């Protein structure tokens, strides 16, 4: 029952994301960047979508995001658009890297899983785990430079040879990354991020959108 | 589903081939006949 903070941010009752980015660095270039600053009460709810938008787009049966969704708490379930910045030279070797951020008032060990899906079908799915540490009074969760799947480094150096956006949006409209936090003890789902993903229509820059999702 | 460790992290692949396959695949479905 600590509603406010997650109708205003990507926040369960017990977890609230402070940064994710993945990037590409010799020097760097980030491809997709969510920072998110302190609540204030007077922050506007989020837009909401309707989940049942979304799934066919996930695995669905056992390990999928309806099963998911059903069992962990709703609130912890969000939505976000990116649109990726390829625009950059640093491939043309290097280092592909996503770190993200999260603070809790608990003391827990969390696993981190992202999941690559290739029109509904699952690919590719890294796990991590991070332990807790206590900083001002809440914990820190911090998933520093961990490398990006090789099935991802590929993806992105075709996605951006490609001549036509169009294509590239062809490209993306069957592709998601689906993350999941849970309590690695208790094994509650935390945070679920659904993620979908145009190119940017700017010659450089990446932007985001951010829905709570819904029903 | 292969599974790999690597670098602290538990990689789960969930396809056959060799990558390079499996991201031409995607692209070639999502662009065959496009209009």
């Amino acid at each position: 029952d600590l509603n406010w903070i997650s109708m205003r941010s990507i926040a369960s009752s017990k977890l609230w994301m402070l940064e994710f980015s993945a990037f590409l660095e010799r020097n760097k270039h980030l491809f997709v960047h969510i920072s998110q600053s302190s609540p204030s009460y007077s922050d506007p709810y989020l837009e909401t979508v309707d989940i049942r938008q979304i799934y066919d787009k996930f695995p669905e049966k056992k390990g999928g995001l309806k099963e998911l969704f059903e069992r962990g708490p709703s609130n912890a379930f969000f939505l976000v658009k990116f649109w990726a910045d390829l625009n950059t030279n640093i491939d043309d070797s290097a280092f592909y890297g996503v770190s993200s951020q999260y603070e809790s008032p608990e003391n827990m060990i969390i696993t981190c899983s992202t999941k690559v899906c290739s029109f509904g079908k699952q690919v590719v799915e890294k796990v991590e785990t991070e332990y807790a540490r206590y900083e001002n009074g809440h914990y820190l969760y911090r998933i520093h430079r961990s490398p990006l799947c090789e099935y991802m480094i590929n993806f992105i150096h075709k996605l951006k040879h490609l001549p036509e956006k169009y294509m590239m949006n062809s490209v993306l409209e069957n592709f998601t990354i689906l993350q999941v936090v849970t309590n690695r003890d208790t094994q509650e789902t935390l945070l679920c991020i659904a993620y979908v993903f145009e190119v940017s229509a700017s010659e450089h820059g990446a932007q985001h959108h951010i829905y709570r999702l819904v029903k | 589903p292969k599974t790999e460790w690597n670098a602290g992290s538990v990689i789960f692949t969930y396809f056959e081939g060799d990558i390079n396959s499996m991201v031409d695949e995607h692209f070639s479905r999502a662009l065959r006949n496009l209009k």
